[PDB]
């Protein structure tokens, strides 16, 4: 069928977009191959099987223990994310694969190499530049201390992430 | 050894057939707490206040009440349905009633680690919290559906009578307690 | 966050919850009162004729919605 | 060609994105005098939803929908006494109730 390789042609074009190993692309492509053998996920919207493409995207890079928001994948996936969960629980409900839980500290070392407050940019000053290993040392015991005390749990990490790494950010130098 | 908590049953709902058709047009307006429109549903939606239920009723006869708190709060708001039904000038009648589903909630008073517990029962459980707050389990013996929730309340549903929520309940407090 | 182990163990010996439920829930998960008065079989044919529409409130409705 | 008609957004961080998960709904809460008018358009009309936001203009029949979900799930004798209580539907008198409530609301953005 078109739909199929023209779907699996779109998962490995979302690999090559997140610069993915051909081991992810080869694990992505078998996992869509795995799903599309149901009819209910054979026979589905288009919506549906560009939410497909997203979640085994997602399932490939869990199964080895990369960090990858599921927002960043509905930023390029052109979908929104109500109808991306809905599908994600219906397709994890008709497979039962392993879905590892997404580590915190890999998510904490990603997000925390997106910020510039490593080199002295034209913008941010060199005051509000500080170091990179001691920051994300920093945010990693913060996020720790927040997964030991319960505040991670039932809430999104992220923004338990951003708060950290902004109360490293400012006691690096509360001045 | 019991747990010593009891789940409460929030929602019952069985599917009854009436036997015969229906003109939901005038069953909608022969009734003031008749809810209906067929471009958008092809639903009657009926509402009484003993065990405040509401029954979706369609013209093959088959109505689904759901809403009610036991088996025969249920079984008695089909019954009045029913009667209802029969009152608007229809030959309406109450056979094949089974409790299709029933929709309990209970707590055990004590935080869960819900990380420890899918790793713990990954293969019968299921967790994304940037989806939903809310582990879900999937009960090995009947089909109960779990949402557990750090505060340490747990709703359970998909059972058939009210002894498998119970024993479910029983034999899941150990888990979440260990 | 030196000897963050200790200052957390003491914290919790003096569980991190959402604030609307730390707000001295003392009347946790109220017992209901069962009500299983069945009679039996119905009750009776005025809550019925209370339910059903009567003739002026059927033309009104239908003059509203021509 | 777009001689400026529009301003470039530098926006869409190529770096990540997060959720959101709510968009539109966005409701505007009631009053006092609407939820004594609104359990008047109850007890004379009955649950059908269409007739409630056909007679509503301003709040929408989804809104009132939750509304009356709410109100059954907290407030339930109140719902009993409406029921109870019946009224024959008035069409001119709430048309004026209907201008009365604009006034209303229009004095109350003006506070």
């Amino acid at each position: 069928s078109r739909s199929q390789q023209r779907g699996l042609r779109r998962v490995r074009d979302l690999c090559r977009v997140l610069q993915l190993p051909p081991t992810f692309e080869d694990t992505a492509v078998a996992y869509y191959q795995q799903a599309y053998r149901h009819s209910g996920i054979r026979a589905a919207r288009l919506q549906k099987k560009e939410v497909l493409v997203g979640c085994c995207v997602l399932i490939t890079c869990r199964q080895h223990n990369w960090p990858l928001t599921m927002g960043a994948i509905c930023t390029l996936l052109y979908a929104d994310l109500d109808v991306f969960s809905s599908t994600y629980m219906q397709i994890v409900k008709l497979l039962g694969l392993d879905v590892p839980s997404l580590c915190l500290a890999e998510l904490v070392k990603t997000y925390c190499s997106s910020f510039k407050l490593f080199q002295a940019s034209p913008s941010v000053p060199a005051k509000y530049v500080e170091d990179k290993e001691k920051m994300l040392s920093r945010t990693m015991q913060l996020v720790e201390l927040a997964n030991e005390t319960w505040l991670v749990t039932g809430r999104h990490p992220l923004p338990v992430i951003t708060a950290a790494t902004f109360l490293a950010w400012q006691s690096l130098q509360p001045a | 050894e019991s747990s010593g908590i009891v789940p409460q049953l929030q929602n019952i709902v069985s599917t009854v057939n009436l036997g015969c058709k229906l003109d939901l047009k005038t069953i909608a307006l022969r009734a003031r707490n008749a809810e209906y429109n067929p471009k958008r549903f092809a639903a009657v939606i009926m509402r009484i206040r003993e065990p405040r239920t509401t029954a979706l009723i369609f013209s093959s006869g088959k109505m689904v009440c759901t809403g009610a708190k036991s088996e025969e709060q249920s079984r008695l708001a089909a019954r009045k349905y029913a009667r209802v039904v029969q009152k608007l000038g229809f030959p309406a009648k109450f056979l094949d009633f089974k409790i299709q589903n029933m929709v309990g909630s209970c707590d055990v008073k004590f935080p869960i680690r819900l990380e420890g517990l899918v790793l713990t029962h990954q293969q019968f459980s299921s967790y994304e919290p940037e989806l939903f707050p809310g582990l879900i389990y999937r009960m090995i013996k009947p089909r109960i559906v779990l949402l557990i929730f750090v505060s340490g309340k747990v709703v359970l549903t998909g059972a058939k009578v009210r002894a498998e929520i119970y024993e479910a309940f029983e034999n899941i407090y150990p888990i979440l307690k260990g | 966050l030196q000897h963050r182990q200790s200052l957390v163990r003491s914290a919790f010996r003096d569980l991190l919850l959402p604030p609307c439920m730390l707000k001295s829930p003392k009347r946790i998960c109220p017992v209901p009162p069962v009500s299983t008065v069945t009679g039996d079989e119905n009750i009776s044919d005025s809550e019925i004729e209370q339910y059903l529409r009567t003739p002026q409130e059927v033309r009104d409705f239908q003059r509203a919605q021509a | 060609c777009v001689v400026e008609e529009n301003d470039p957004i530098f926006e869409r961080g190529s770096t990540t994105t997060y959720s959101s998960f709510r968009k539109n709904y966005y409701s505007k809460p009631w009053s006092n005098k609407e939820t004594d008018m609104f359990f008047l358009a109850i007890s004379m009309v009955g649950t059908d939803f269409s007739m409630i936001g056909q007679l509503f203009p301003h709040r929408a029949r989804i809104e009132i929908k939750n509304k009356f979900k709410r109100e059954e799930k907290t407030n339930g004798w109140r719902i009993d006494k409406a029921f109870q209580e019946k009224r024959p539907f008035d069409f001119d008198f709430f048309a004026h109730l209907l201008q009365k409530v604009l006034a209303e609301e229009e004095k109350r953005k003006q506070k």
